[PDB]
């Protein structure tokens, strides 16, 4: 999790199994 | 016509935006780096006593500073990129250089020193936090 | 006017915008800060000299949840990515 | 008129199954105007004319 790493329109939806269920 | 290279000099903030810590290319002039320069569009004039430059195809800039040209009066190395009017400067005990002042041109002499010419060439010029151009790069 | 949508036109800048105090430094020449992508992020307020922070107001889509025609005509309505403040 | 209608003219039909079904943007319109100008305080000679 460490490794790995608003606009004019463009929106991220969240995902819906949150990381906690994953 | 002693010959001394300018390395890594002639760098001026090109615009008032600020950026911060974010790399800009800008293609503007600038004297290009690790290019000889004479020492006694635009010029990076810069002096080690020295007093005026008389500008014209006229305009003196006699230093209150006796600035002249229609005529406008204002207020260890010295840096004065010229360009048309922008003057820039910077006074050093990479320096970027501020828009010291914008005045609303064929030859350049002074009174009372190195000389370099600029061309247009593209630079990445890095912000810092504080907005300040810490370094740049010629791409060409 | 601080905290609301409102049009502004600090001198030679214009945009729609909540304008708040912020935190960030300019130095003496540089007027409006900008981030990346190219957008205006800062204002430096002209008479007073402060660095005003410009945020774009609320925007985001409705979605209605339907129990189905038959169930029932009752509905919900998610507002994506707005907090519940700004809702009415 | 209602929530449940604008879902049902976006899938034109006068039915509409169990889901969530994106029908609409919702943006905050400004408030009010403000202009900012710097402080205005160089003047010149009229009045020495
Ligand atoms: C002349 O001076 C008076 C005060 O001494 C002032 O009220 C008036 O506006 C002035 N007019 C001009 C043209 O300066």
């Amino acid at each position: 999790f460490n490794k790995v790493t608003k606009f004019k329109g463009l929106t991220v939806l969240p995902p819906l199994l949150t990381d906690e269920m994953i | 016509p002693a010959y001394t290279n300018s390395f890594t000099r002639g760098v001026y903030y090109p615009d008032k935006v600020f950026r911060s810590s974010v790399l800009h290319s800008t293609q503007d002039l600038f004297l290009p780096f690790f290019s000889n320069v004479t020492w006694f569009d635009g010029v990076y004039f810069a002096s080690i006593i020295i007093r005026g430059w008389i500008f014209g195809t006229s305009l003196l800039i006699v230093n209150n500073v006796v600035i002249k040209v229609f005529e406008y009066v204002s207020q260890n190395l010295r840096e004065f990129v010229f360009k048309n009017f922008k003057i820039y400067s910077k006074h050093t005990p990479f320096s970027a250089l501020e828009p010291l002042v914008d005045l609303p041109i064929t030859r350049f002499q002074t009174l009372l020193y190195y000389v370099g010419y600029l061309q247009p060439r593209t630079f990445l010029l890095k912000y810092n936090e504080n907005g300040t151009i810490t370094d740049a790069v010629d791409c060409a | 006017v601080k905290n609301k949508c409102v049009n502004f036109n600090f001198n030679g800048l214009k945009g729609t915008g909540v304008l708040t105090e912020s935190n960030k430094k300019f130095l003496p020449f540089q007027q409006f800060g900008r981030d990346i992508a190219d957008t205006t992020d800062a204002v430096r307020d002209p008479q007073t000299l402060e660095i005003l922070d410009i945020t774009p107001c609320s925007f985001g889509g409705v979605s209605v949840i339907t129990p189905g025609t038959n169930t029932s005509n009752q509905v919900a309505v998610l507002y994506q990515g707005v907090n519940c403040t700004e809702v009415p | 008129l209602d929530p449940l209608s604008e879902t049902k003219c976006t899938l034109k039909s006068f039915t509409v199954e169990k889901g969530i079904y994106q029908t609409s943007n919702f943006r905050v319109q400004p408030t009010e105007s403000i202009v900012r100008f710097p402080n205005i305080t160089n003047l010149c000679p009229f009045d020495e004319v």
